[PDB]
């Protein structure tokens, strides 16, 4: 009898270490073994440590702890945790169930209640959106009040991306502007493209931009005011609509019905994914997986290594404008107001049937959803009308 | 039409005007970026307005597209930074060169043409309150040009 | 090695001598040692590009006689 | 270099420095007397340390619970993290996935639990 | 179980370890087993930690009592030895209680009242320093540091020990907090006072030159000391305080001695003065000012020694200016470390000197300096009797480039150099085309290509002229004979600075010559307009009227008169004018230049408009081919406005007079402004809403 | 001078 | 006897055009110089009532686009 | 005094005028010296239009200065 001999000789920490390697069910089973085992689990805050470990290794649990509020007590009679764990599991189950059932709140925007957002990005504090009136609006994530307005772009602000220090936007006036996310003073202006900039991405000090001029430009960002063009990628015969990248490859989707994969190392043409009947409007590349939404009303999933069409998704009655995905689902938005939520785990499996992939079709609005970003708890979208829609699932 | 453009650049690099400066962006000799310094004794005092010039294939016989890059307050310039010089739309002449078009725009910066304007919401205030306009344009200049 | 001219708004052509591999910061400083404007209220413009305080004077393709324009930025911090 | 470890009984063992320094206790100590670790467990830990200078660890631990417990004590007294971590993970594996009664039958534990009903209703 | 026996045994073992006894390791392992079993019964083992702390406290109290109230010198060695032994004992003790240590540190959830074993020993020792020996040891080490006044050889280790102790004794929380404050403050104040006294005394019976060396040596010594036995953190602070208090108070004396040092050629002293003032922050102002003023004075004085024969000799002028600049440049480069600020002072000095030279006053025009420079460059490039070497020519050309870089009105120099180059090319006086090309390229790389544009055009044009002359001479093989050797340098009227001011008569012979040239020229250009220039044409003549067949090189004028004498030589000035059509202001000069020899005489001389000029036969010259061809109101306001806004944004709160004084001190270095100008500028800035009038001028956002 | 799907991207 | 004859004579002369450079307002080149589109390989000069002249290949294209003088808005006609 | 004016043909010329002549006279001189009617003329100096009904002194134009000649424009 280890659990009883170990603490008998003063090795309580060893016994607790032994019990810490158990899961939820095994832990309750051990708690129901004997009085001494129960005393060890109680005295050692075994349940609390279990919840802490879960929060440390799972995003869903983390998000729930920060949104629901019970995370405040993490990192207290030791009974609150043992009784809280079942409630947390219950909440997670309710979350996934309503995700597959279609429940929401649809919190509207609280400002003058007046439109035309082309790109949107949010966090837990603000919502940055690139309007069509040549301005950038920053809203509050909690009160939804229009916090600030950044002006200075000559044309319409098409795309944008920000981090904890700057806000890089690409407008229709063929210019890229670097703003200060804290204060809002225009820190830099890049004049290198001959036509409207359609998309841009940046991370780890490097950036990539694609404009209607059928060209791609990579930039080395040494500071918000020190950006230098490194190379000019050519090869596309049409307007490059979307461009994404990582440390391995850079994917470019243009209106020429093809996908191009170049090597980030020295901009080397690696592969070319073909199969789309029309131009590609949106795409996301991550974890060596590419998901593209084109004009053929279908969503194509591919493996960056082989470039094989793992699966084509049908059902969209219009052009798939934007699409996003995570480790669990794939949320897509086409012209007709129809937010289609698909399962990713079931899609990556070649044995699943096509009919069992489309989870739900949320239809509450009708305008062309231009942008939509989601996480494990909500979906923020923007279309022609209906300035901003928040799809909360809790 | 590359020889003419090269000669124009040579002239700009030899006899530069008072408040005009235009140079190529990168390797594309057909895409230049110019600058216009706000003329003195005007609401645009001490301001630098960036432009963007794009030369067509038959530039010597076709006006080049010129567009403002920094927002401004003027009855002949909308928010999109589009300019309405009749010498740029139909009355273009092969004699006019970049150093001339930029100077013409600079002159237009001071003397606006309220008659047949591009932004009525501004031309109205100009023809009615020539005082408030002097303050609004100044504020915008301090917000973008400066 | 070469000689440039920093034309101000009035017209006074401040002749300055620089090195083909100098830094715009040095060019901005030489002006005060000849005109009096600190390097915090200077915006050197050449060929339509606001000269950056880091790129070397060669990155702008500057040669002798190249006239730079100087516009004072009263605020300038 | 070789360090001389004198077990509790009196047996001596020669172990290389590169491996003997793995245990912080011996490292801080520098024959080396181990009044709480005998030659048997000493030979076992020496073999484990040399092999660790898993499947092998499982076979090395495919021993009764008595020797396992003694190994636990020796690892603690010698303060050898690696050995302690692997042995603890093994006991954990030996606990998980069974009903309470099955647990008692696994470690030959007698249920000492109203009390049983109280803990059953509360869990 | 029982603890009394095992605990007392462990205590006895520990007591034996505190003293370097070096007992059998078996006892060490036994003690480890004792502490291991003791932490077996958060409450387990607390008694052990408490006993350890109590024993440590008792031992330290006894030790301090043994070594309490000792002399200010033995206390140092005492504390050093005790600290060393205590550190060793605590280290081994931590190694013994390692088990208990690890347990506690990983159980109590740090963030109760326990820290660690080694840390506990240190914190406990921080009760034998604070109250019992904090002052004593510090004052002792300070007394030794000061004892270094005579260079005595201290232990050099008795101090390092105390320093390492103070450092390790740092806040044992979760670090030089307790060390820096105490040791630093004391050391800093003491060394500061010591240096003040030493400097004040040394300056009473010694010169500044020697004090500079003593100061430098002191700085190096203090920098090395704090780097050997003191901590490395106090290296920056101490050095700053020392260099500040040792130079600040004597900065004025440094200023005063700088002038006298500049007078003589004392480079070493200048270099050391710079190294010492450069170490301080913003102290080079007056130094740069003095250097500039002295260079200017030296320049003017050096040029005064040659102003009597300077306006007539360029060589000496350029050489003098070159020598002054070369010497000061070498000085600023070697002694002043080629500082980026001093070179500017030398620049302003050389500029003002070359533009306000005393020689300029003798000409009443500030354009005499570029003129002399051009004349010198021409003399260097001219084809003299001898030809200088290549390397020497290139070097002198570079020097000329330097003096040129310092000119103010480069346009006047361009015009002068252009005229000289033209006169050289036409008269075929160029020394070597390579030299001219190198000079042109140098001017190009110096002041761009626009300046050199005209010069290069002139060069290419002379070449084209030579080619055209060859073509015309080649077409002459046909039926078109010429009774004279003809040639011509057709230049392009677009670059040459030549103009037409003659309107000659074109004699009968030159009539046929010119007609034939035009006839041939009607084959390359249509809008051709040969604006003939006769005040440049050369001329060679032969005469048989004299005793021999003399030869004489002349111009078109002399040739005109000589050929006009082919009839009745009893001709007057009016008769000659009847066929020459030359302006008075130039005709009179022509007749004079002609008679400025024995070829044409009268029947200091005073020519008359009616005097006759008959043929002169009694002309007996001792030579042949005798050459008779004898030749900011707005800038002020702008700077004021910029300075005003700068000061305003700097303080944000001031008054009118205060603002005036501030702008006056920030602008004085440039020039002297006026108060009404400052007031008007303030109003101007008010028009742009840059500042306001508080309901007194305050900064505006 | 006088005058002379909204998805630009 | 009276032999006053010149043997060698060297003079200088500045050549110029008829009135002005008449710089072609199209290619900024010289009228006598070869046309610009003519250089990258018959290029005569054409005039207007305004006394304005350009190359034939230049004014021809400008006319093809608009029958108006480039230096002034009046009509165009040759000589 | 004298002023400098740059014509549309790239070439540069100078005019001998005093600070008393009117702008209309200046344009007339530019026309006779170049050959462009005044209706299609626009004088710019320091980035400012030169009104016809005025005189050089009204704009503070010193000697040796430069004037740019451009075509006519409107809204
Ligand atoms: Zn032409
Ligand atoms: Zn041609
Ligand atoms: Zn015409």
């Amino acid at each position: 009898d280890f659990i009883t001999a170990l603490p008998a000789r003063g090795l309580d920490h060893i016994a607790e270490n032994i019990l810490s390697y158990l899961d939820a069910k095994s832990l309750c089973a051990a708690e129901l073994v004997c009085k001494e085992w129960y005393r060890v689990t109680s005295d050692g805050m075994l349940w609390k440590k279990l919840i802490e470990r879960m929060v440390r290794t799972d995003s869903l649990w983390r998000g729930l702890a920060e949104r629901r509020g019970w995370g405040q007590y993490l990192f207290p009679p030791n009974s609150f945790y043992r009784a809280l764990y079942p409630k947390i599991i219950q909440d997670i189950e309710t979350i996934e169930s309503n995700w597959r059932c279609g429940r929401h709140s649809l919190q509207r925007i609280h400002c003058r209640s007046e439109k035309g957002v082309y790109c949107l990005q949010y966090d837990d504090q603000k919502i940055v959106s690139g309007l069509r009136d040549n301005t950038i609006k920053i809203w509050d994530k909690n009160t939804l009040e229009c916090k600030r307005i950044l002006t200075g772009h000559t044309g319409s602000v098409l795309c944008l991306q920000y981090d904890e220090r700057v806000i890089i936007t690409g407008s229709s006036d063929s210019t890229v502007r670097v703003w200060d996310v804290n204060t809002g003073e225009m820190l830099n202006t890049l004049i290198h493209h001959c036509e409207a900039v359609l998309h841009l991405r940046f991370n780890n000090g490097m950036m990539v931009t694609c404009s209607k001029d059928r060209s791609i430009a990579v930039w080395d960002m040494a500071s918000p005011t020190d950006i230098t063009l490194r190379r000019v990628l050519v090869g596309h015969r049409a307007a490059v609509n979307v461009v994404d990248f990582d440390d391995k490859y850079i994917v470019s989707a243009s209106g020429d019905r093809t996908i191009k994969v170049w090597n980030t190392s020295t901009c080397e043409f690696v592969r070319t994914l073909n199969g789309h009947k029309r131009g590609i409007a949106c795409l996301q590349y991550r974890d060596r997986l590419v998901v593209s939404g084109s004009s053929d009303n279908t969503i194509r999933l591919w493996d960056i290594e082989c470039g094989a069409c793992l699966r084509v998704l049908e059902g969209h009655e219009e052009l798939v404008r934007c699409i996003r995905f995570d480790n669990k689902r794939i949320v897509s938005g086409a012209y007709d107001g129809k937010i289609k939520v698909w399962d990713l785990v079931a899609a990556l499996d070649p044995r699943a049937p096509a009919g069992t992939l489309c989870l739900r079709t949320l239809v509450e609005h009708s305008g062309r959803v231009f942008r939509l970003q989601f996480d494990e708890f909500q979906i923020v979208s923007s279309s022609h009308d209906d300035t901003i829609l928040i799809w909360d699932f809790l | 039409a590359l020889k003419r453009i090269h000669k124009e650049l040579n002239d700009l690099a030899r006899d530069p005007p008072a408040q005009i400066s235009a140079g190529p962006v990168g390797d594309d000799m057909f895409h230049w970026q110019a600058t216009i310094m706000g003329p003195n004794d005007s609401p645009y005092q001490g301001g630098v307005f960036f432009l963007t010039i794009h030369f067509p294939t038959d530039y010597p016989f076709k006006p080049p597209k010129v567009a403002f890059t920094t927002r401004i307050y003027h009855p002949n310039i909308n928010s999109n930074g589009s300019i309405c010089l009749d010498i740029l739309r139909s009355q273009w002449s092969p004699a006019l060169t970049i150093s001339k078009v930029l100077l013409s725009i600079a002159s237009l910066l001071d003397d606006p043409n309220p008659d047949d304007p591009l932004v009525p919401e501004i031309a109205r205030i100009y023809k009615t309150d020539r005082e408030k306009y002097n303050r609004i344009a100044r504020e915008w200049t301090q917000k973008y040009a400066m | 090695s070469m000689l440039i001219k920093v034309k101000t708004l009035t017209g006074k052509e401040i002749e300055i001598d620089i090195e083909p591999t100098d830094k715009v910061e040095r060019i901005k400083e030489r002006v005060e040692e000849k005109e009096g404007i600190p390097p915090q209220q200077q915006r050197l413009i050449y060929s339509g590009k606001q000269m950056n305080d880091e790129k070397t004077a060669a990155d702008y393709k500057i040669l002798g006689g190249s006239v730079l324009h100087l516009v004072l930025a009263l605020r300038g911090g | 270099p070789s360090i001389k470890l004198q077990s509790s009984d009196g047996e001596i063992f020669e172990v290389d420095v590169e491996i003997a320094k793995q245990s912080v206790t011996i490292k801080t100590m520098l024959p080396v007397p181990l009044p709480n670790v005998n030659a048997a467990i000493l030979k076992k830990v020496i073999q484990w340390c040399t092999h660790h200078k898993p499947v092998w660890d499982q076979e090395f631990l495919k021993v009764d619970q008595g020797t396992l417990f003694e190994l636990i004590l020796a690892a603690n007294y010698l303060d050898i993290k690696g050995l302690l971590d692997v042995t603890c993970k093994t006991v954990a594996n030996m606990i998980k996935g069974k009903t309470p009664e099955e647990i008692r039958k696994t470690f030959n534990i007698k249920n000492d639990f109203e009390e049983e009903a109280q803990v059953r209703k509360e869990n | 179980i029982g603890l009394d026996q095992i605990w007392d045994d462990l205590r006895a073992g520990i007591q034996q370890v505190y003293t370097r006894q070096s007992m059998a390791k078996s006892r060490y392992m036994e003690l480890y087993t004792h502490v291991y079993n003791y932490c077996t019964s958060q409450f387990v083992g607390l008694e052990l930690y408490k006993r350890l702390k109590e024993f440590l406290k008792n031992y330290l109290t006894n030790l301090l009592k043994d070594g309490e109230d000792l002399m200010d010198e033995s206390v140092l060695k005492f504390y050093t030895q005790q600290w060393e032994d205590y550190r060793f004992s605590s280290k081994v003790l931590n190694g013994i209680c390692a088990y208990l240590n690890r347990h506690w540190v990983r159980r109590e959830c740090d963030e109760k009242g326990i820290y660690e074993i080694y840390s506990l020993a240190l914190v406990t020792w921080r009760d034998c320093l604070f109250r019992p020996l904090n002052k004593q040891v510090t004052n002792a080490v300070l007394k030794l540091i000061e004892k270094e006044r005579n260079g005595e050889t201290i232990n050099t280790r008795l101090i390092s020990g105390v320093v390492q102790s103070y450092v390790e004794l740092g806040l044992n929380e979760d670090t030089l907090t307790v060390y820096k404050e105490s040791f630093e403050s004391q050391f800093l104040a003491d060394t500061e006072r010591f240096y003040t006294r030493e400097s004040t005394e040394f300056l009473q019976q010694n010169p500044v030159t020697e004090y500079m060396k003593k100061a430098e040596a002191r700085l190096l010594e203090e920098q090395r000391r704090v780097q050997v036995y003191l901590h490395e953190s106090t290296q920056d602070e101490l050095a700053r305080k020392c260099e500040q208090v040792l130079i600040e108070k004597h900065l004025e004396i440094f200023h005063t001695e700088f002038q006298n040092l500049l007078d003589a050629d004392k480079n070493e002293d200048l270099g050391r003065m710079y190294n010492l003032v450069s170490r301080i922050q913003d102290g080079l102002g007056e130094l740069k000012k003095l250097l500039e003023t002295h260079i200017h004075n030296q320049g003017l004085a050096a040029i005064e020694k040659c102003g009597e024969a300077a306006l007539n000799d360029p060589k000496m002028y350029v050489q003098t200016v070159l020598d002054v600049h070369k010497k000061y440049n070498a000085l600023v480069m070697s002694a002043f470390n080629n500082d980026a600020g001093f070179v500017a002072a030398l620049d302003k000095a050389c500029g003002r000197f070359i533009n306000n030279n005393a020689v300029t006053k003798m000409a009443q025009s500030s354009s005499k300096s570029p003129e002399l420079l051009a004349r010198y460059c021409d003399s260097l490039l001219k084809k003299s009797s001898k030809n200088p070497e290549e390397a020497e020519l290139e070097d002198t050309l570079n020097q000329v480039m330097v003096v040129f870089k310092y000119i103010e009105d480069k346009d006047v120099f361009q015009k002068f150099y252009a005229k000289m180059l033209a006169k050289r090319l036409v008269h075929q006086n160029s020394a070597s085309d390579d030299a001219e090309a190198s000079m042109i390229s140098k001017l190009k790389q110096a002041c761009g290509f626009e300046y050199t544009s005209k010069l290069q055009r002139m060069f290419q044009d002379i070449g084209v002229s030579k080619d055209l002359n060859e073509q015309f001479k080649k077409h002459l093989t046909n039926s078109e004979p010429l009774d004279l050797d003809f040639s011509i340098q057709v230049l392009s009227s677009g670059s040459w600075p030549f103009q037409q001011s003659c309107t000659f008569a074109l004699p009968s012979e030159l009539e046929r010559s010119y007609q034939r040239f035009t006839a041939f020229y009607a084959s390359r250009h249509s809008g051709r307009k040969l604006t003939w220039l006769y005040q440049l044409s050369k001329g060679e003549l032969v005469t048989n009227c004299f005793k021999n067949r003399y030869t004489l090189q002349a111009s078109t004028f002399q040739m005109a008169i000589l050929l006009q004498y082919n009839t009745e030589d009893a001709y007057t000035v009016q008769q000659l004018t009847d066929s020459t059509q030359i302006k008075m202001d130039i005709l009179a000069q022509v007749l004079q230049i002609l008679l400025k020899s024995k070829l044409l005489v009268l029947e200091e001389v005073e020519l008359k408009p009616d005097t006759l000029i008959k043929l002169y036969l009694g002309y007996k010259n001792k030579k042949l081919r005798v050459n008779i061809n004898v030749p900011i109101e707005e800038d002020r306001k702008l700077l004021i406005q910029a300075a005003i806004v700068r000061i305003m944004k700097m303080r944000k709160v001031l008054k009118h007079q205060q603002l005036l004084g501030e702008v006056l001190t920030q602008l004085s270095s440039r020039f002297k402004p006026r108060v009404p100008v400052i007031k008007k500028c303030i109003d101007i800035l008010i028009e742009k809403e840059y500042l306001e009038r508080v309901d007194t001028y305050s900064y505006l956002a | 001078c006088k005058k002379e799907r909204h998805d630009s991207g | 006897k009276k032999r006053f004859e010149v043997k060698k004579w060297n003079a200088v002369a500045l050549w110029a055009w008829d009135i002005v450079v008449d710089n072609c307002a199209i290619c900024r080149n010289h009228i006598m110089d070869l046309c610009i589109e003519c250089q990258a390989n018959e290029c005569t000069v054409a005039w207007g009532v305004c006394n304005h002249a350009f190359h034939f290949h230049c004014i021809s294209r400008w006319l093809k686009t608009r029958q108006v003088c480039p230096l002034d808005r009046r009509e165009w006609e040759f000589q | 005094m004298q002023i400098f004016v740059k014509t549309l043909t790239g070439k540069t010329i100078t005019l001998e005028v005093e600070p008393s002549d009117t702008i209309e006279n200046v344009k007339a001189k530019i026309q006779d010296k170049e050959g462009i009617p005044p209706d299609q003329q626009r004088l710019i100096f320091a980035g400012k239009q030169l009104e016809d009904g005025r005189t050089l002194s009204d704009y503070n134009i010193q000697k040796e200065s430069t004037l740019h000649l451009v075509l006519r424009l409107r809204g």
